[PDB]
C-alpha cells in the first residue's frame, strides 16, 4: 500500500528515472532480473517495495513507473539496458519521432496520439495500487516532450484523478547554460499548465548540480550521469519516510499543505546535505547540525536560486538516518537564531520535519560517500520569483520581434497562446513579489 | 527517423559517394554489402541509412542524378559502387551542358518523372523517415536545375518531413565556368523557399582548409568530398547512435531557424589536425570549441567578422563530459559574444552523442546561422548583376524555354535575402 | 557508546575504500576522456584518388 | 524584492564569482539574531548551544569619537555601511536597537 | 553491531525508568515497514 | 569547549601557522595522519586536545585553522607537505593570482571576493566550536595579501562575531630588514584597520627575531623556519592557559582589558624567555627570576621597539613549568625596583600574571633548548610610538612624490585613503605621547 | 598561473630558442617532448610554461615570428627545435629589411592576423594566464616592427596582463645596421605605452660579460643569447618553483616601478665566472649580492654608478639564509645610499625561491630599475637626430606611407622619456 507512481517524461525524465530506479532496486535488495536472492536477516514476507515495486505471483517485482517518450533512442538504449527483465516490456511507451524541442509539437501534434496510451498505462498502473499516494513526475520544460507532452499528461491526469498528489521534480532552463534556444519559449509554455495541474513543482536545474558536485563532490568533470544520481538520492531521501519507520513519518501529500501556501505558489527549492566525496567524509564529522547548517547553505541549493535575496515562506527538512528529534530541535532553533536567512512575517512556524531511520545509502557508480545521516530540503521562498523573471525575461526578449515563433504555430498552438501564458507569468512573478511583502 | 539521400550532378554525386564510403565504414558495411562491425550499436540503427534486402545486404537509401552517364559510370565502377541499387542510377543520355534552363525547364522535366518515382517507392517502402538529403553544387547546370526541380517536387509531395540540401556554392577564386552568377541565382532564390534548410559549401573554404588545418600536399575533389561526408555524418549520427543529449534534423531545425527565410547555414567540422601536428596538439573541449568558432575552420568562404551568428548548434560526439561540453559553449557566448545577438539569447544549441566518427575520442560537428553568410550572395549577386547588365550569356537561357523574368525575380529574391540577413549585422548592444 | 565508536571506525574504513575506489573511477574517466586519432583519421587524405 | 525592503536589517549578498565557474549564489554569515524569547516560556535548552549575549555587536555603546559618527574612517562604508540601491544603510543602528545582552 | 550490547541488554533487564536506557529504537536490524 | 580559531593570511602567515600547527601537534602528541597513538601518561577520554583539534569522531583530529592565501604555491605546498592527511581539503583556501605586495589589491579586488568564503570556512569552524574563545590571525601587514584581505576579513568577522576577541600577532616591517618598498605603504594603510577591528594586535617583525636568535641562540644564520618557530612557541605559550592546567589560568579574552587601557591602544610587545641554545643552557641556573629578567632585557623582544624610550602601560607575564608564586612575585618586586622598566603614572598595578603548569616542549630540530620553566611577555607601553614614526616618516618619504601610488589607484583604491590612514597614525601616535604624559 | 611567450625577428627567435633549451632543461624536458626530470618539483609547475598534450608532449606555449622564413627553419633545425608546435612558427615571405615601416604597417600587418589567431587560442587554453611574454631586437625591422605591433594589440585585450618584454637595444660600436636608430627610436615608445615591464638588453655589455666575467676565447650569439635566457627563466624562478618568499611578475611590477612609464629595467646576474677561475670563487650570498651589483656584472651599456636607483629587486633562487639574503640587501643600501634615491626608502626588493638551477647551490638575478637609462637612450637619441637631420634613409620608411610627423613623434616621446628619468634622478626630498 502508500504506492507512488513514477511517470519519466522526455529524455531527462527517462535519464533520472534509470537512476531513481537503480537507487530503489539498490535501496530494497532488488536484482537487475527483478527478485531477492536470499535474505536471512531481512525477514520473509516484508513488503516494503510495494509502494515502488508490485508483486507477480511468480516472485518477481515490476517497478510502477512510466517511461513516456516520443522518439526511441533513450527508451530502445533502456529496454536494451541491465534492468531488461525488471522492466515492464509495457509501461515503457516509445513514440516513433522527437518533439524537436517545441512545445507545441509536444502538446498537440504527437503529444495527441500517445497521451491516450500513455493514460491507458497509468490505468493499468494505478488499478494494481489500493493505496496509491500520488504521481512522481520527472521531466526538463526545456525539451519539446517535458514541454509539451508532460502538460498534456498532467492535464488529463488531473481530470482523471481528481486531486490526487502530484510531485512534479522538474528541470527548468538554467540561468545562462542551455542546452537548446527556444528552451525559454518551451518553459514559458510549459509553467501555464503545471500551474494549474502541479500540486508541488521542485527545482532541478543543471548549473547548480554542476557546482556542488565540482565543490563538495570533487570531481572535476560531473556529466549528467552525477547530476541524475544526486536527482535519485533526493528523491529516495524524500520518499523514504512512507517506506520506511521513523519518528516523523510524512507521506507525499501531507507535505502539500504545509509547503503550499497559496494555489498559485508550489514552486520549491531543493537541497540535500551532506553531499561530500568520500575524500572529506572522514575529514568531517558530519553531525546534525552540521548536515541541517550546509542544506541551509545556498552553495549546496540544487538549483541556481538565491534564498538570500528571496524569503523562506515553509521549509520541510527530511532527516534520513540516525537522527535524533533532540539533535533536529537544535538544528532549527540555531538556524532561527541566523539572520541571513529569515522567513515571512506572515508565518512564523515555517519549519516542517521528517524523521526515517533509515540511514542513505551509497551507490556503486556514483561519486556519493556512505553516511549514517543526511538531510534533504524542500522549501517554499519567495525567491522563485528571480528565476522566472529572468527566464520570462528571455521570453520577451525572444518574442519581442516574434522569433522561432513560425515553428510553435505551424504545429497548431493559437498565437495568442504566447502572450496569453506571458501574463499568466506575469501574475505569477506578481504574487511572488507581494506574498514576500511584509504586512 | 530515417533520411533518404539524393545526389544531383558530378559534383553532388561525388560528394554522396564519399558520404555512403564513410557511412558504410561507420555501420561497418563492406562494399558487396555485408556486415562486418563489431557493435550492437551498428546494427541497432542502420535503417537509418540502408534497408534490408531479402539476402541481408544492406541496400543505401541514395538516388543518383545526372544527365551525364559518365559520372553514373564512374560512381558505379568505384570502390563502392556495387553498393547502390541499380535501379537508383537515373541518368539521361545528353548533359545539362551547364545550364539552369536545360536541367531544370527542358531536360531535368522528361527525367525528374523516373526521378520522383524512384524516391516515391524509397520513401514508402521505408517505414516513417525523418526527411530528405540532396547534395549538389549551384554552379552547375543538373546540380542546380535538376536539383532545385527535384527540391520543388518533394516540398509538393512530402512537406511533413524535413529537407536538408548540401550545396557548393562557386567562388571566383575557384570558379571553373562562367556562368555561376547564372546558375548560382536560379538555384538559390529556389532554396530560399523550396529547401527546408540549406547548408553552404565553398570550395575556397575547402582548400585553405587542407593548408591552415592540415597542410596536406595534393589535395583533390575527393579530399575535399571528405570533409563534408564528415559534417554530414556528424549530422545525423545522433539518429543513428545513442547521446546524453539527444537531436534530429527537425531539432537541429528549430533551434537554427528564426524565421522561415533564414534557413541558410555556415558550417564547420572540428578537429581538423595535420600528421605532422596531430600529436602536438591535446586535443579536448575547449580545442574542439575553439576550432568550431575558428574563422579559418570554415569549410564555407565568407568572413564571419562581418556578421553575427543568428544562431549556433554544436553536434558533439564521442566520451565527454556534459558541464564542460556546456561550459565551454558558454565560454565563446561570454568571450566572443560580438559574435552573436542580444535579441535571441543563449544562442548555441548543444547535442552529446557517445559514439564518434572512426578514428576519433572527441569530435563535433558545428553548423552557424549567422548574417555573414549572405557575403557569398553578395559576391554572386555583384557578379549577376555584371553578366546580366549586358545580357551575357542570356540567350542559351532564354533559348530553353526560359525569360528574362526569371532572372529579374531571382536577382529580386536574392537582394531580398542578402537584405534579411543583414538586418542584424550591426552590433548592437 | 564504545560501539558506537566501533562503527564509526566501521564508516571510516569504508570511507577510505570508497575514497580510493572514486581515485581510480576518475582516473579511468580521465583515460576515457583523453582523444587520440588513429591511421583512419588520415586514410581518406593524402591520397590522390 | 528591491535591496532596502529586502535587507532593512540584513548584509545584503555582494555577489563574487570566484567559487564557481557558474552563476555565484551567496554565502551565509554567521550573524545571529538578538535574544528575543517568547514572552513567558521557560529557557528550554534541546542541546547546547551559542549563547548570544558572547556575540553582541561591537556598535552596542560605540564611543562617537567624531562628535556624531561612531565610524573611525570610511572603512565603514566597507564593513558597516553598505549601499541598497537608492538607499543607504548603517549596522551601526543594531547596537542601538540591542542591549547589553544582545536583546531587542 | 548491535549484538553483544543487545545480549546485554536483555540479561541485564533494567525495568521501564526514564534516563537508563536510550537508542533503544536506534539498536535495530532494519526499518523496513511491513 | 575553550576553542581558538587559527586564521593564516599571506605566506608570511601561512607559515607561521605552519610551525605553530607543528608545535601544536608535538605539544598534543598527534601524528602527521591526524590521530593519536594511544599513550600511557596521557589518559582516555582526555579531550584537553579540542581547544585546538576537532575530534571527528572516527579517531581523528581536524585543525581548527583556516589557511587563506590568494596565490597557490604556499597552499600547494601544505596540501604537498608533511601534514596534508592531517590538514582539511577546505579550510585550505586556494587563490589563483597573488595580491602582490599590493594592499589595495588584496583588499578592493581578490579580497572582495575571497573574503565571502573565507567566512564560509570560519562559519563552518565556529558552529563546530561550541565555547569559542576568539580569532587568533597571523599576517604580515608589509605584504599584498596578508595585508589587505587580512585587513578586510578582520573588518568582516566584527559585525558578525560581535565581542570576539581578535588576536592579531602582526609581522610589521622592521627598521632595516625590508624586502618590499611599497612595505611602508601597506602598513600604514593597514594599521588603521588593524586599529578600528583588532582587540591585540602582537608586534613580530623580523629584525629583532633575527637578533636575538643571533645572540641567544648562537645561531649565525637564521632563517624564517627559525623565526616562525620562535613564534609558534610564543603562540602556544599564550594559549596554553586554556590547554593545560595552570595555577592562574587565562583565557584569550581575559588579558584583553588588562593589556588595552583605550580603546585606540591595543598594539602590544612580545617577548620569550629563557629563549636559549642547548649549549647555552646547561651553563645557566635557569630559574625565575633569571628569565624575568631575560624577558624584561631590552634585547629580548621580539620587536625592534626598545621600552626604555617609553613608559610601559600593561605588562603581562605568562609562566609555564615549574614556576611558583614565590618566584613570580620576587621577580615582580625586582622588575619594579629595576628602574629603567618605569610604569605610567595613572596604572600603578600595571601587571598580569598567568601560571599555567604544563613547561614547553621542543619541536625535534629546533633550536630552543628544553627547560623546565619558561616565561612570554605580552606588553603595551608607550615606547611603540617608535615603529610607528619609522613607518610614517617613511610613508611620507614616498608620498611626497606620490610614487607607487598608481598602483594602488589601479587596483581600486583613492588617495583619501592614502591621506586618512597618514592623520590616523599621526592622532595615533599622538595619543601614545599623550598618555605617556604624566598627570 | 601562465605566461605565454612570443619570440620575433632573427634575435627574438634565437634568444626565445635558448631560453626554452634552459627552461626544458630546468623542468627535465627533452627535446622529443617527453619528461625526464629527477624530481616531481620540475612536473608540479610545469604547466606554466609547457602545455600537455595527449600522448604526454609537453609543447611549449611559444609563438614563433619573422617576415624571413630561414630562421624559423634554422629554429626548427635547433636542438630543441622539435619542441615548438608546428602550426606556432608563422612566417612571411619577404623579409622587414630592418625596415620598421614594413615591420609594422604592410609586411607585419598583413601578416599579423595568424599570429593574434595563434596568440589568442594559446592564452584561452591557459588556465589563468599570469602574463604575456615578448622577446625581439629593438634595432633590428621585423623584430621591433613586428613586436610592437604585437604588444599593442595584446594590451588592448588584457590590458591588466603583465607585458613582459625583452628588447635588445643596438651599441654604438656593436652595430651592425644604419637604420637602428630608426627602428629603435620608433619602438621605445610602442615600448612605453604598451609594456608593463621592459627589460633591455644589450650586445655590448653582453660581450663585456662573455669577455672579462667569463674570459670566452670566441662568444658567438649563442653565449649572449644564453646569457639572456638566464635572467628570463630567473625572473619566473618563484612562479614555477616554491620558496621562503615568494613573488611573481606582478609583484617585481609593483615593486619597480614607481610611476607607469618609468618601466625600464637594467639587469644581471649571477653567479657567472670564468673556466678558470671556478675552483678559487667559494659561492655565497655575499658572493652572489657583490656580483649581482656589479657595473661589469649588468648586461646593459649604462653605467650604473652614473645614475642613481629608482628600484632593484634580487630574485634568489637555492638554499639560502634568509636574515643574510636580506641583510646583504640592507648592508649595501646603508653605505651606498650615494646609489640609491633618497626620497624611496628602502629601494630594493628581495625575493627567494626554493629551487636553484640544478647544479648549482644557489643563484640570483638582479632587476634593476634606475636612472641610468636615460644615457643610453640619449645616445640612440643623438644617434637618431644625427641622421634625421639629413634626411637619411626616410625615403625607405616613407615608400609605406609613415610619416615625418610620426619620426617627430617618436623622437619627442624618447625625450619626454629621457628626462623623465632625469628629473626624476636630480628630484630631491
Ligand atoms: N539531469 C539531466 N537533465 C537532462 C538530461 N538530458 C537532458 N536533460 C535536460 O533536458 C533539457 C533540454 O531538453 P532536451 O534535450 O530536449 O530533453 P527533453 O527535455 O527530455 O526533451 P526531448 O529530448 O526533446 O524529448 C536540458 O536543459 C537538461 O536539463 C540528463 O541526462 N540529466
Ligand atoms: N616571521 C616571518 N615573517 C615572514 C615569513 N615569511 C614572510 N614574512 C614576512 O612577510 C613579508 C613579505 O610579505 P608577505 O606578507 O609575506 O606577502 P604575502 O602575505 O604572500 O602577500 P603578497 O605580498 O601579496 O604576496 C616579509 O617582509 C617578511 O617580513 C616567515 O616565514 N616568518
Ligand atoms: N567539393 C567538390 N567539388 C566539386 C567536385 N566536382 C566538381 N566540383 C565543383 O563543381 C563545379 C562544377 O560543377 P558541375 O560538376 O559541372 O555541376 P553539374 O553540372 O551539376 O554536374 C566546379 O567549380 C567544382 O569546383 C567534387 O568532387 N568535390
Ligand atoms: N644577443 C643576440 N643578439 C642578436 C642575435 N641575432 C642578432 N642580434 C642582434 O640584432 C641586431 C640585428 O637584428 P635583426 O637580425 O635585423 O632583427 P630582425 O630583423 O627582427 O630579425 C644585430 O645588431 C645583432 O647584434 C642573437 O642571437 N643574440
Ligand atoms: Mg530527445
Ligand atoms: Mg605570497
Amino acid at each position: 500500500m502508500r504506492e507512488a507512481i513514477c511517470i519519466h517524461i522526455g529524455q531527462a525524465g527517462c535519464q533520472v528515472g534509470n537512476a531513481c530506479w537503480e537507487l530503489f532496486c539498490l535501496e530494497h535488495g532488488i536484482q537487475p532480473d527483478g527478485s531477492m536472492p536470499s535474505d536471512k536477516c531481512i525477514g520473509v514476507e516484508d513488503d516494503a517495495f510495494n509502494t515502488f515495486f508490485s508483486e507477480t505471483g511468480a516472485g518477481k517485482h515490476v517497478p510502477r513507473c512510466l517511461f513516456l517518450d516520443l522518439e526511441p533512442t533513450v527508451v530502445d538504449e533502456v529496454r536494451t539496458g541491465t534492468y531488461r527483465q525488471l522492466f515492464n516490456p509495457e509501461q515503457l511507451v516509445s513514440g516513433k519521432e522527437d518533439a524537436a524541442n517545441n512545445y507545441a509539437r509536444g502538446h498537440y501534434t504527437i503529444g495527441k496520439e500517445i497521451v491516450d496510451l500513455a493514460l491507458d498505462r497509468i490505468r493499468k498502473l494505478a488499478d494494481n495500487c489500493t493505496g496509491l499516494q500520488g504521481f512522481m513526475v520527472f521531466h526538463a520544460v526545456g525539451g519539446g516532450t517535458g514541454s509539451g507532452l508532460g502538460a498534456l499528461l498532467l492535464e488529463r491526469l488531473s481530470v482523471d484523478y481528481g486531486k490526487k498528489s502530484k510531485l512534479g521534480y522538474t528541470v527548468y532552463p538554467s540561468p545562462q547554460v542551455s542546452t537548446a534556444v527556444v528552451e525559454p519559449y518551451n518553459c514559458v509554455l510549459s509553467t501555464h499548465s503545471l500551474l494549474e495541474h502541479t500540486d508541488v513543482a521542485t527545482m532541478l536545474d543543471n548549473e547548480a548540480i554542476y557546482d556542488l558536485t565540482r565543490r563538495s563532490l570533487d570531481i572535476e568533470r560531473p556529466s549528467y550521469t552525477n547530476v541524475n544520481r544526486l536527482i535519485g538520492q533526493v528523491v529516495s531521501s524524500l520518499t523514504a519516510s512512507l517506506r520506511f519507520d521513523g519518528a516523523l513519518n510524512v507521506d507525499l501529500t501531507e507535505f502539500q499543505t504545509n509547503l503550499v501556501p497559496y494555489p498559485r505558489i508550489h514552486f520549491v527549492l531543493t537541497s540535500y546535505a551532506p553531499v561530500v566525496s568520500a575524500e572529506k567524509a572522514y575529514h568531517e564529522q558530519l553531525s546534525v547540525a552540521d548536515i541541517t547548517n550546509s542544506v541551509f547553505e545556498p552553495a549546496g541549493m540544487l538549483t541556481k536560486c538565491d534564498p538570500r535575496h528571496g524569503k523562506y515562506m515553509s521549509c520541510c527538512l527530511m532527516y534520513r538516518g540516525d537522527v535524533v528529534p533532540k539533535d533536529v530541535n537544535a538544528a532549527i532553533a540555531t538556524i532561527k537564531t541566523k539572520r541571513t536567512i529569515q522567513f515571512v512575517d506572515w508565518c512564523p512556524t515555517g519549519f516542517k520535519c521528517g524523521i526515517n531511520y533509515q540511514p542513505p545509502t551509497v551507490v556503486p557508480g556514483g561519486d556519493l560517500a556512505k553516511v549514517q545521516r543526511a538531510v534533504c530540503m524542500i522549501a517554499n521562498s519567495t525567491a522563485i520569483a528571480e528565476v522566472f523573471a529572468r527566464i520570462d525575461h528571455k521570453f520577451d526578449l525572444m518574442y519581442s520581434k516574434r522569433a522561432f515563433v513560425h515553428w510553435y504555430v505551424g504545429e497548431g498552438m493559437e498565437e495568442g497562446e504566447f502572450s496569453e501564458a506571458r501574463e499568466d507569468l506575469a501574475a505569477l512573478e506578481k504574487d511572488y513579489e507581494e506574498v514576500g511583502a511584509e504586512s | 527517423r530515417e533520411i533518404v539521400s539524393c545526389q544531383a550532378g558530378q559534383c553532388g554525386n561525388q560528394i554522396g559517394s564519399k558520404f555512403w564510403e564513410v557511412i558504410s565504414d561507420e555501420h561497418g558495411v563492406d562494399p558487396t554489402g555485408t556486415y562486418q562491425g563489431d557493435s550492437d550499436l551498428q546494427l541497432e540503427r542502420i535503417n537509418v541509412y540502408f534497408d534490408e534486402s531479402s539476402g541481408g545486404r544492406y541496400v543505401p537509401r541514395a538516388v543518383l542524378m545526372d544527365l551525364e552517364p559518365g559520372t553514373m559510370d564512374s560512381v558505379r565502377a568505384g570502390p563502392y559502387g556495387q553498393l547502390f541499387r541499380p535501379d537508383n542510377f537515373i541518368f539521361g543520355q545528353s548533359g545539362a551542358g551547364n545550364n539552369w534552363a536545360k536541367g531544370h525547364y527542358t531536360e531535368g522535366a522528361e527525367l525528374i518523372d523516373s526521378v520522383l518515382d524512384v524516391c516515391r517507392k524509397e520513401a514508402e517502402s521505408c517505414d516513417c523517415l525523418q526527411g530528405f538529403q540532396l547534395s549538389h553544387s549551384l554552379g552547375g547546370g543538373t546540380g542546380s536545375g535538376m536539383g532545385t526541380l527535384l527540391i520543388s517536387k518533394l516540398r509538393e509531395e512530402y512537406p511533413d518531413r524535413i529537407m536538408m540540401t548540401f550545396s557548393v556554392i562557386p567562388s571566383p577564386r575557384v570558379s571553373d565556368t562562367v556562368v555561376e552568377p547564372y546558375n548560382t541565382t536560379l538555384s538559390v532564390h529556389q532554396l530560399v523557399e523550396n529547401s527546408d534548410e540549406s547548408m553552404c559549401i565553398d570550395n575556397e573554404a575547402l582548400y585553405d582548409i587542407c593548408f591552415r588545418t592540415l597542410k596536406l600536399t595534393t589535395p583533390t575533389f575527393g579530399d575535399l568530398n571528405h570533409l563534408v561526408a564528415a559534417v554530414m555524418s556528424g549530422v545525423t549520427c545522433c539518429l543513428r547512435f545513442p547521446g546524453q543529449l539527444n537531436s534530429d534534423l527537425r531539432k537541429l531545425a528549430v533551434n537554427l531557424v528564426p524565421f522561415p527565410r533564414l534557413h541558410f547555414f555556415m558550417m564547420g567540422f572540428a578537429p581538423l589536425t595535420s600528421r605532422g601536428s596531430q600529436q602536438y596538439r591535446g586535443l579536448s573541449v575547449a580545442e574542439l570549441t575553439q576550432q568550431m568558432f575558428d574563422a579559418k575552420n570554415m569549410m564555407q568562404a565568407a568572413d564571419p567578422r562581418h556578421g553575427r551568428y543568428l544562431t549556433a548548434s554544436a553536434l558533439f560526439r564521442g566520451r565527454m563530459s556534459t558541464k564542460e561540453v556546456d561550459e565551454q559553449m558558454l565560454n565563446v557566448q561570454n568571450k566572443n559574444s560580438s559574435y552573436f545577438i542580444e535579441w535571441i539569447p543563449n544562442n548555441i544549441k548543444s547535442s552529446i552523442c557517445d559514439i564518434p566518427p572512426k578514428g576519433l575520442k572527441m569530435s563535433v560537428t558545428f553548423i552557424g546561422n549567422n548574417t555573414c553568410i549572405q557575403e557569398m550572395f553578395r559576391r554572386v549577386g555583384e557578379q549577376f548583376t555584371g553578366m546580366f547588365r549586358r545580357k551575357a550569356f542570356l540567350h542559351w537561357y532564354t533559348g530553353e524555354g526560359m525569360d528574362e523574368m526569371e532572372f529579374t525575380e531571382a536577382e529580386s529574391n536574392m537582394n531580398d535575402l542578402v537584405s534579411e540577413y543583414q538586418q542584424y549585422q550591426d552590433a548592437t548592444v | 557508546e564504545r560501539e558506537r565508536r566501533a562503527e564509526r571506525e566501521q564508516l571510516a574504513e569504508t570511507q577510505k575504500m570508497q575514497a580510493e575506489a572514486a581515485a581510480e573511477r576518475k582516473a579511468q574517466l580521465d583515460e576515457l576522456y583523453k582523444n587520440a586519432v588513429d591511421e583512419d583519421y588520415f586514410k581518406y587524405w593524402d591520397r590522390c584518388l | 524584492f528591491a535591496p532596502e525592503e529586502l535587507y532593512k536589517n540584513c548584509p545584503p549578498p555582494v555577489l563574487c564569482q570566484p567559487g564557481y565557474d557558474f552563476t555565484p549564489i551567496s554565502y551565509n554569515t554567521f550573524l545571529l539574531n538578538p535574544q528575543d524569547p517568547p514572552h513567558g516560556v521557560r529557557s528550554v535548552q534541546s542541546n547546547f548551544m551559542h549563547s548570544k549575549c558572547d556575540y553582541r555587536p561591537r556598535s552596542y555603546l560605540r564611543p562617537e569619537e567624531v562628535t556624531g559618527t561612531s565610524h573611525a574612517s570610511r572603512h565603514c562604508h566597507c564593513n558597516e555601511v553598505f549601499q541598497l540601491g537608492d538607499h543607504t544603510m548603517d549596522f551601526a543602528c543594531e547596537g542601538t536597537m540591542v542591549d547589553h545582552r544582545n536583546r531587542l | 553491531a548491535y549484538a553483544q550490547s543487545q545480549k546485554m541488554q536483555k540479561e541485564f533487564r533494567l525495568p521501564m525508568v526514564p534516563g537508563l536506557s536510550c537508542g533503544e529504537e536506534m539498536m535495530r536490524r532494519n526499518y523496513d515497514r511491513s
